């Protein structure tokens, strides 16, 4: 996260670091079994580890359970960047404490001008690189669906959704794929792609996961 | 765990700077720029001619938000010191006599224009080895089914087209 | 006296930020961008229109290496959140319908195309002001006998160009 | 001074620091009642620094006088940054030792290829700001004029001269103003301008001390 501020220990209860011997992806718990991250964040013998702050550091709170099958969207093309949504169901499932919580699914589509809770523990530096040790936060309002198209020509399509400032300075980068976009208690987006970081009339964009709502629920019966 | 690795196996940091060298050597160098034609400047991305350069380090960019560059990702691909009159440092795919060319612009490039390459894994067993893909919007979706290759031209230079013969061969070395 | 100031009687922080702002005597706001003729982007350097916006913040360049403007010397001028389409954040001075205009480039841009902007201290005190000049290359000597005024277009914009009369005034806010 | 290393406390026994409430500019001792510095670092309140390394706290060897005079070369041009030099007369003479030694002026110009020794306070990573409590220095070798030349089009007189690495990564920077640059024990060149610092075909240019030995040393005998 650029521009953002420090979260404070499981002040996000919902975000997860997928490992991988290290941190590469963010996640977020929809329940104690399945963690909805980003497609092109998807690997083989993930490690999801909960309840973090320091990813760096065991303070007492985490739980790293195992992948035990990780479904990415069957219609996710890495080329357009479309349907960048991936499912990962826990082979253990999570306690439910105050620092280990699932959000729940968004009912509706979140219109511009509303607001959300970015978070994850990418680089906090649009030129360089600085990763931090805990969790980043970052209180950013969906943007126009027009604003996104002319920021981003012919790249946007129903499936996502631009959030953060035109003007540039906060923003999402680098390892906050698979991230959680809480709008008012709710899962409306996952971090997904973007040019650079905090760039002027470059905004984040995010997988609009209102459209994902019935798929969600086919996998997680099913499996 | 994706199938973009570089020479010593680890996955390439998204946007990080790389030396693209070949895999058989007798081929040429490292990538880097030469003026061909009537440019006012190096503007022509070829492979350099000293069997023993690494050629430029080059920038890889993927716009997704990740560490590294996504298993089957389009990519930007720079040099970290492009020369002087080029407006951006990225690679493009402009129209040429003899063909689509990888070439260097005065102008400042949209974004469209820039994110038409792609990776494709060559199978040799044990070095880890790439070609690399062109890619074109189409019907609301990016294909990528032509390669880069290498045109040598009359002065010698050894171009990276758009050529269906003669595909480069990747490896990369972190820098 | 010839010497370089803000608001606050401030010296200016060579390669430091700052918002060029009117004196209370005057229309408008601070320096802003707009898009004129085939410009893809916001090009064209102008005075906004709107008396409360500070405008962009201006990043202010000496080829001196100390670390406020010396008096008398010249200037680079740029935006110091240019927009994405301007190969460098530069202001420079290109000929065109309107006269000598001030824009931002979607070409690199040589050193002598930027290296083209000098204040003035406006001689009576209260306030810092500062008019702007516009120099150009005799050979060796460089000449600034020559202001950048405001000359409103069809649309609106009130462009920075180097007019007759109508001299732009400026009073530099540390941003 | 970008790419350079700690000096060492009062190794550099001529260069001085020029101060009208913080550091402003370099400058060197040329005997104990001269300095030498750029003209455009000239201002009329200087107190001189001498015998100085953490110029933000007092380690007891310091020495500091006002200047009586300020002398710019009667040709200096702002606008062609051209006889870029500056004569400054001490209010009381300097005691001169170990700490606080004057430098000597040249009496033939140096030769291209010669290294040389730069030295200030000056921001030591041009791309963002970091400004050094100590003294910094630089080995920079001087360069062709063809190539000086080739680097600043139409910018270069015979009153300046390059040095430095045309790779960049190693050269002097805003707060080096009017410091020194010796070569072979002999004050060659000054601090004088450049574009941006360290830059790739961006060489520091220095004026040619050089040209100015017989007006230094009528300035000297007349003030
Ligand atoms: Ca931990
Ligand atoms: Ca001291």
């Amino acid at each position: 996260i650029v521009g953002g501020y420090t979260c404070g220990a499981n002040t996000v209860p919902y975000q997860v670091s997928l490992n991988s011997g290290y941190h590469f992806c963010g996640g977020s718990l929809i329940n104690s079994q399945w963690v909805v991250s980003a497609a092109h964040c998807y690997k083989s013998g993930i490690q999801v580890r909960l309840g973090e702050d320091n990813i760096n550091v065991v303070e007492g709170n985490e739980q790293f359970i195992s992948a035990s099958k990780s479904i990415v969207h069957p219609s996710y093309n890495s080329n357009t960047l479309n349907n960048d949504i991936m499912l990962i169901k826990l082979k253990s499932a999570a306690s439910l404490n105050s620092r280990v919580a699932s959000i729940s699914l968004p009912t509706s589509c979140a219109s511009a001008g509303t607001q959300c809770l970015i978070s994850g523990w990418g680089n906090t530096k649009s030129s360089g690189t600085s990763y931090p040790d805990v969790l980043k936060c970052l209180k950013a309002p969906i943007l126009s669906d027009s604003s996104c198209k002319s920021a981003y020509p012919g790249q946007i399509t129903s499936n996502m959704f631009c959030a953060g400032y035109l003007e540039g300075g906060k923003d999402s980068c680098q390892g906050d794929s698979g991230g959680p976009v809480v709008c008012s208690g709710k899962l409306q987006g996952i971090v997904s792609w973007g040019s650079g970081c905090a760039q002027k009339n470059k905004p984040g964009v995010y997988t609009k996961v209102c459209n994902y709502v019935s798929w969600i629920k086919q996998t997680i019966a099913s499996n | 765990d994706d199938d973009l690795v570089d020479a010593e196996g680890n996955l390439v940091e998204n946007g990080g700077t790389y030396y693209l060298l070949p895999h058989i050597w007798a081929h040429g160098g490292g990538i880097e720029t030469a003026k061909t034609g009537n440019e006012p400047c190096p503007l022509t991305v070829v492979r350099s001619p000293n069997e023993v350069s690494k050629g430029e380090p080059i920038r890889i960019s993927s716009q997704f938000r990740s560490l590294f560059i996504p298993r089957g990702s389009l990519v930007a691909l720079g040099f970290a010191n492009p020369p002087s009159c080029a407006a951006s440092p990225w690679w493009t795919v402009v129209d040429s006599p003899q063909g689509p060319a990888v070439k260097l612009s005065q102008q400042k490039l949209p974004e469209k224009d820039i994110l038409v390459f792609k990776f494709e894994k060559v199978s040799h067993s044990n070095i880890h080895v790439y070609k690399l893909l062109y890619c074109q919007h189409d019907e609301e979706d990016v294909k990528c089914d032509q390669y880069i290759g290498i045109h040598r031209d009359r002065n010698g230079n050894r171009r990276l087209v758009v050529t269906e013969e003669n595909p480069l061969e990747l490896v990369l070395l972190k820098a």
